[PDB]
């Protein structure tokens, strides 16, 4: 890769490249390449007598996109392959 | 929208590629079949005509195979969308992470051009509090287990709350059942049961 | 190899290492929180609590796990050893 | 050989686009299976389960 400097820190990437490294445009500002961050590195406190009971909720709405149909086309050889010739 | 744009753009570019295929010679000496008819005799120009036939047939076969594969994936997507309809919309689906991220309630289908969307309504917790729990309560040598909740403590006393909400209640007989003696659970705590029949018989 | 005739192999976007990291994080989530992390924020929970909840999900009352928890743990460990030994034997 | 390939450049474009679609969908298949959560949960140091 040429034209993009390499930085050792890791963020969430948007343009995939391959082999676990991406590229992005951040801070002037120039194109940089870095190893993609799999998520927020956090630890869950685990104990044999510790539980977490929620006390509030938020009604959230999730968007999904699904196609079910496409444009129906008909193709005939006689007026595609041939023009106005009998031969 | 990405899933509704690719199914149109790929089809449009396939039609455009089919149109562009007629502008190539496929190794012949002209593209339009009328030209060789006009400038060469049909007994001699038969081989160029047949070469054009083979090229057009190959292009049509490739397009037909591509359209068959696109129809196969559209059929799979339509089956998935029909199942998502019949489960998430026409009822409540117990499948986790199938009708959206969270606990699904209902979905609202909307019409889309050559597609469909579902307006899922999920149930995610927002605020949580840490608590000290125990599987059983040793009252009088009998181990009490919750029927639908879980024993929780705020530091001094103990309550029972449901899984997805914090609704503290007094430890009573109506929501607990006994089973066996006290010395079977590795971790147990000592407490008392309300027994709401005792004060009323007086 | 098979790249001498220009049949170039594109490397995957995700290597084996972060796939292993994904699996380890998912394992930690399913042993420390059960299913709360898969449908919202992760909630800390003891493992026997989750085991009794899975038992309640199949119509079995939760009072039977704590009476023979050592037996179920030994059965789980023996099953893990059995699947490891069977996979070592394609 | 390249001079006669302009008559089938459309076929070549179709093949290249098909392989590019195969590669991008193979890339996206792994994201739909392993990337279910966006937070990496660390294993606790206590192994007493
Ligand atoms: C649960 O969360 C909701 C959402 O934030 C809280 O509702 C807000 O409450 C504050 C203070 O009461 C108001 O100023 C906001 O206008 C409310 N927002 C909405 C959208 O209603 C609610 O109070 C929280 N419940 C608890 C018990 O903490
Ligand atoms: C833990 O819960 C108990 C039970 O609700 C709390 O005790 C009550 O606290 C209220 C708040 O002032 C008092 O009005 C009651 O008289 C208390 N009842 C008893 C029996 O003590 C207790 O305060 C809670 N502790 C914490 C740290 O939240
Ligand atoms: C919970 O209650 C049980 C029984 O009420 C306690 O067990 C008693 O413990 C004392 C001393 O620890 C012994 O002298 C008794 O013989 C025990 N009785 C029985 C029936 O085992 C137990 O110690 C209590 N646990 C806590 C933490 O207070
Ligand atoms: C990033 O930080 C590490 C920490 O030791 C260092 O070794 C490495 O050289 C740094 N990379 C750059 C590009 O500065
Ligand atoms: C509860 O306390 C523990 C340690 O005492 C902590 O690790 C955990 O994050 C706390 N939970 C919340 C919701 O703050
Ligand atoms: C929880 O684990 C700690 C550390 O092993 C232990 O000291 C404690 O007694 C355990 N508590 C219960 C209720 O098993």
């Amino acid at each position: 890769l040429i034209g993009a400097e390499h930085v050792n820190n890791s963020y969430e990437c948007d343009i995939p490249i391959g082999a676990g490294i991406c590229a992005s445009y951040q801070t002037s500002q120039s194109i940089i390449a870095y190893t993609m961050s799999l998520g927020a590195e956090n630890s869950v406190a685990y104990s044999n007598n510790s539980i977490a009971i929620p006390t509030n909720f938020t009604i959230s709405v999730t968007t999904e996109i699904l196609p079910v149909s496409m444009t129906k086309t008909s193709v005939d050889c006689t007026m595609y392959i041939c023009g106005d010739s009998t031969e | 929208l990405g899933k509704l744009q690719d199914v149109v753009n790929q089809n449009a570019q396939a039609l455009n590629t089919l149109v562009k295929q007629l502008s190539s010679n496929f190794g012949a000496i002209s593209s339009v079949l009328n030209d060789i008819l006009s400038r060469l005799d049909p007994p001699e120009a038969e081989v160029q005509i047949d070469r054009l036939i083979t090229g057009r047939l190959q292009s049509l076969q490739t397009y037909v195979t591509q359209q068959l594969i696109r129809a196969a994936e559209i059929r799979a997507s339509a089956n998935l969308a029909a199942t998502k309809m019949s489960e998430c919309v026409l009822g409540q689906s117990k499948r986790v992470d199938f009708c959206g991220k969270g606990y699904h309630l209902m979905s609202f289908p909307q019409s889309a051009p050559h597609g469909v969307v579902f307006l899922h309504v999920t149930y995610v917790p927002a605020q949580e509090k840490n608590f000290t729990t125990a599987p059983a309560i040793c009252h009088d040598g009998k181990a009490h287990f919750p029927r639908e909740g879980v024993f929780v403590s705020n530091g001094t006393h103990w309550f029972v709350t449901q899984r997805n909400f914090y609704e503290p209640q007094i430890i009573t007989t109506d929501n607990t059942f006994v089973s066996g003696n006290c010395d079977v659970v590795i971790g147990i705590v000592n407490n008392t049961v309300y027994d709401p029949l005792q004060p009323e018989l007086d | 190899a098979q790249k001498f005739n220009g049949l170039t192999v594109l490397p995957p976007l995700l290597t084996d290492e972060m796939i292993a990291q994904y699996t380890s994080a998912l394992l930690a989530g399913t042993i420390t929180s059960g299913w709360t992390f898969g449908a919202g924020p992760a909630l800390q929970i003891p493992f026997p609590m989750q085991m009794a909840y899975r038992f309640n999900g199949i119509g079995v009352t939760q009072n039977v796990l704590y009476e023979n928890q050592k037996l179920i743990a030994n059965q789980f460990n023996s099953a893990i050893g059995k699947i490891q030994d069977s996979l070592s034997s394609a | 050989c390249s001079n006669l390939l302009l008559q089938y450049g459309s076929f070549c474009t179709q093949l290249n686009r098909a392989l590019t679609g195969i590669a991008v969908e193979q890339d996206k298949n792994t994201q739909e299976v392993f990337a279910q959560v966006k937070q990496i949960y660390k294993t606790p140091p206590i192994k007493d389960f």
